[PDB]
């Protein structure tokens, strides 16, 4: 039954760590994709007047 | 791309220079006519 709590320990060792660290990455991806949009807009916005 | 952006300094900086110089040579043409227009107007006042 320890071995059972252990299979659960993996689930309780938190596969959600995926989701937690992922959330931190979802944030960096907005910083990144915001910037990607801005890389194309930084080019577009700086010219021509 | 940062390096592209550094290149974009110089690339747009020279276009600024380019459009400016297009006008600078166009001046030279217009100003020679400016000269005569004024010289001619005087030359006739004197003549009359």
């Amino acid at each position: 039954q320890q071995m059972k709590k252990l299979e659960e320990e993996s689930r309780k060792a938190i596969q959600i760590a995926e989701n937690s660290r992922k959330a931190d990455l979802d944030f960096i991806d907005q910083e990144l994709q915001k910037k990607r949009a801005n890389d194309n807009k930084f080019i577009a916005s700086k010219m021509e007047e | 791309e940062e390096d592209r952006d550094n290149a974009l300094i110089q690339q747009w900086r020279v276009e600024d220079t380019e459009m400016r110089l297009r006008r600078e040579t166009l001046k030279q043409k217009k100003l020679q006519d400016l000269y005569k227009y004024e010289e001619e107007n005087e030359k006739k006042l004197i003549e009359a």
